[PDB]
């Protein structure tokens, strides 16, 4: 007898909704709600209202493109007045002459992301089946079930509603607010950002799998800050940093991320020239703010003092910079042994390079402070950001021309002021927590400038850089080795030799010798009377961001005058003196000539004259009279001279 | 804009 209800439409309670979900910039026209919160939608019947003793409703939700139960991404559930908390139901609120006001709740793990919702009404033997609406839901930090939940009204306004910000920039003694429109909440980006999740790599491996997956922050924050810089073509901005950004537009331009986010839908989700660090962070905030994850972001500043090998290096994408950009979302982490939970670092900067889909992070903030390494997702890049050891042996020396992990800065909640973290990722220098993390980060290594025989000018020689390995790990490092010329006051001048290897593995508990060849014909022409010559190394082990450098100057020493005493050394009477020298250039030596002088042995300074040149190895002697006179020590001495070979000294004693 | 430390 009982008539199936017939619904006249379905009033998506916009205003209400949106006010009670922190969701009303983004319900203007469409239904967005958080999850694990009740929402309101009120039914008007044309006709007969709902009774509950004849009639039946059953609603079903479904989000993406294979939803399934077990997925979490399908669900169907009864009106009906028991409500079991953390499921999915629907109740009656009201009941008027024509309206059913009712209130529906999502599990506070619910995946994220647009669903359709239905409603079957049932009246007895006859049903009916139909599209109620669509709603979006969204991560709920007001949620004290739901992973994101933050304890602090404050906080959550700042971290996942404030719509502008200040990114810091400049230097750690200048530190640079620039202001940044985030517009997280503006027309068009929420639907941006549901299309940056449906065209990530994961989703179209397995897009049923990805969908289920977005009831986790952690997932989300990890494609959808992996996604702003995604070594596939499909990410949001490309990164340059050669002051060339005419192809485009500069990253010291933008102010805000909302017009990069519109420009990339708008060309087929093709990369957005140019980012930088911060632009990437920027929009990395944009993104995870919309779906409702906490988000800030964070700026790190490094600091050189300044010939060094270390400031060469870098100078002439993971580098160190005067800053790096990036940001720390809220969230636990029961992904990872306890205690976890909270701000989580995720850098979406261009190089995912060691494994994984995506780098770096999320990482525990914790993590990083605390040295442990080993804790999902990418600690190593977000550690080396906000660390670097470097030691120098001259012959055992900590070295500071590298500072890493300064004045690491964030807005403060609620405030136009910056907040020093610097805290969060690193304890105090020289305490024992500082030591203790160092230590659980790197679970014996040195180097030294060796040569092994005698340098002499005008010799092709090696110079090696012994690297000693005593631990029991292996070690992947880049190695810069060369040699400069330097003069007796420190001032350097040109190279005389290179080696740089990209790949130096260093076994376990094993030594090596890694040579480079000094050539005379590179250290001839620009080489002092010093006959001084710096070679430098510098290791590199970019994992944990560690450095080693050692340099050593080196002698090349002068040839040997021989000087040879024929005849007696009685108190008396005549002498003669051979004095000699090897040639030891490659090349013949022209204008030589000797000088000899000694009181006790000689009156007169005897110079003499060598017109044919030397040739390289050919030794030139010269024979000179002395005519001594008293009974002890005399002391010949002897200068030569030449074009190529000046002021080469020598003595004899004698008697 | 970034520069090296």
């Amino acid at each position: 007898m009982a008539e199936e209800l017939v619904l006249e439409r379905c009033d998506l309670e916009l205003e209400t909704n949106g006010r009670d979900h922190h969701t009303a910039d983004l319900c203007r026209e469409k239904l967005v709600v958080r999850r694990g919160q009740p929402f309101w939608l009120t039914l008007h019947f044309e006709g007969r209202n709902y009774q509950a003793s004849v009639d039946s409703l059953t609603f079903s939700v479904v989000t993406g493109p294979a939803p399934s139960q077990e997925a979490g991404t399908k669900a169907r559930f009864p009106l009906r007045d028991a409500v079991e908390e953390g499921d999915w139901t629907a109740t009656v609120v009201d009941q008027q002459d024509c309206t059913l006001s009712l209130q529906l709740t999502t599990p506070a793990n619910a995946p994220i992301g647009l669903y359709r919702l239905s409603l079957e009404a049932s009246t007895g033997y006859q049903g009916s089946s139909f599209v109620l609406g669509h709603f979006i839901l969204l991560f709920n930090a007001w949620c004290p079930a739901d992973a994101v939940y933050l304890d602090s009204e404050e906080e959550r306004q700042e971290y996942v509603l404030t719509q502008q910000g200040f990114i810091y920039q400049g230097s750690a003694k200048f530190i640079k607010n620039i202001p940044w429109n985030f517009g997280q909440f503006q027309d068009g980006i929420l639907d941006i950002c549901l299309i940056l999740l449906d065209v990530n790599p994961k989703f179209l491996k397995n897009a049923g799998r990805d969908c289920s997956r977005r009831s986790s922050p952690v997932y989300v924050g990890r494609v959808g800050s992996g996604m702003v810089n995604c070594n596939d073509d499909q990410g949001v901005l490309l990164g340059r940093w050669d002051n060339n950004y005419g192809d485009g537009v500069s990253p010291m331009s933008w102010i805000g991320s909302v017009d990069i986010l519109r420009r990339w839908k708008n060309h087929g989700c093709q990369r957005v020239k140019y980012g930088q660090c911060w632009v990437f962070a920027a929009v990395a905030c944009t993104v995870l703010r919309c779906l409702g994850i906490p988000t800030r972001v964070v700026t790190n500043y490094n600091s050189a003092h300044d010939s060094n090998l270390l400031i060469e290096y870098f100078r002439n994408s993971e580098m160190i910079w005067n800053f790096h950009c990036w940001v720390e979302s809220w969230m636990t982490r029961p992904d990872l042994q306890p205690g976890y939970e909270g701000w989580q670092a995720l850098d979406p900067t261009p190089q995912e390079k060691s494994e994984g889909t995506y780098c770096c992070g999320p990482v525990p903030v914790r993590a990083i402070k605390e040295g442990d390494l080993s804790t999902k997702y990418d600690a190593p890049f977000v550690f080396a950001e906000v660390n670097a050891d470097v030691v120098d042996w001259i012959q055992k020396s900590i070295n500071r021309s590298l500072i890493v992990g300064l004045k690491i800065s964030t807005k403060s909640v609620g405030r136009d002021e910056r907040e020093d973290i610097t805290h969060t990722y690193k304890y105090p220098e020289g305490s024992s927590e500082e030591r203790e993390a160092f230590t659980r980060a790197n679970h014996g290594m040195a180097m030294r400038i060796r040569v092994g025989q005698s340098m002499n000018m005008g010799s092709d020689f090696d110079v090696f850089a012994h690297i000693t390995n005593n631990t029991a790990e292996e070690y992947v490092c880049r190695l810069l080795l060369c040699a400069r010329t330097v003069s007796y006051n420190g001032i350097l001048g040109p190279e005389c030799g290179t080696k740089y290897l990209l790949n130096l593995t260093l076994e376990p508990f094993s030594e090596k010798s890694v040579p480079l060849c000094i050539l005379y014909e590179k250290y001839r022409d620009c080489l002092t009377e010093s006959n001084l010559i710096k070679v430098r190394a510098l290791l590199v082990e970019p994992v944990i961001n560690s450095y080693l450098l050692a340099e050593r100057d080196l002698y090349l020493e002068n040839p040997e005058i021989k000087i040879r005493i024929l005849g007696e050394p009685k108190q008396k009477r005549k002498l003669v003196a051979e004095v000699s020298l090897q040639n030891p250039l490659p090349v013949a030596l022209e204008g030589c000539t000797f000088t000899v002088e000694g009181a006790g042995l000689t009156e007169e300074q005897k110079t003499v004259e060598i017109p044919d040149p030397v040739e390289a190895g050919e030794e030139v002697k010269v024979r000179m009279d002395l005519v001594p006179l008293h009974m002890g020590l005399h002391k010949l001495v002897v200068n030569f001279e030449s074009d190529k070979l000046k002021a080469v000294k020598g003595f004899r004693n004698v008697i | 804009p970034x520069l090296p430390f």
